[PDB]
């Protein structure tokens, strides 16, 4: 069974492990441990025992930015990424958020296709935004409009 | 993933 919950203090070491396993160029520890607290709606997905994924989001006004999503390699391509993303979107809609934003490596064909299938669109491109093992990569800036529902 | 200089 899969259980999406808030990501709290106690959860951060497990997530930090996931951060370092799923990203070729992870955040720094300080940056990672610093993206919590006020205005963060941070979520984890638990599969049975293990934490399998996490997502870091910040809400300002009626827009949000997904700073980070990560499914641990052991748990990938099993639909948990989408599921977590879907829970987040529902949660942002109840919160009056109308636009979710994110950045993605231009060559992440996986992530892009996931986002596209969830309704994200390319807004703009930032050239050479990401480092690579041999230079830089473009960032695609993508916006998902979230329709307002009856409550 | 957002990229930070931090
Ligand atoms: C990308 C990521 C967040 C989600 O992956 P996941 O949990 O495996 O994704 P899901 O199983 O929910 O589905 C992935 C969707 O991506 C697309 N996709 C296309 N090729 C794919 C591939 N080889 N692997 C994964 N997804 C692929 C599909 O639309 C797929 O949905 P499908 O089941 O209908 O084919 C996860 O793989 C991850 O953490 N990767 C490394 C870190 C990263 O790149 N994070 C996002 C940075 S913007």
């Amino acid at each position: 069974m899969n259980t999406i919950s808030i990501l709290s203090t106690t959860d951060l070491p497990a997530a930090w492990q996931i951060e370092q396993r799923a990203h070729a160029f992870p955040w720094s520890e300080k940056t990672f441990f610093g993206n919590q607290g006020e205005r963060y709606l941070n979520l984890k997905l638990t599969a049975d025992d293990r934490m399998a994924a996490f997502a870091i989001t910040q809400v300002v006004l009626d827009e949000a930015t997904l700073f980070n999503i990560a499914v641990d390699p052991d748990f990938q391509r099993r639909g948990l990424g989408r599921m977590l993303l879907e829970h987040l979107i529902d949660e942002l809609e109840t919160r009056g958020v109308v636009t979710l934003w994110l950045e993605v490596r231009a060559s992440n064909a996986a992530a892009i296709a996931l986002y596209e299938s969830l309704g994200f669109n390319e807004a703009t491109i930032r050239r050479n935004y990401y480092p690579t093992a041999q230079g830089h990569e473009d960032a695609i800036i993508m916006a998902l409009p979230i329709s307002m529902k009856l409550h | 993933a957002r990229y930070f200089r931090r």
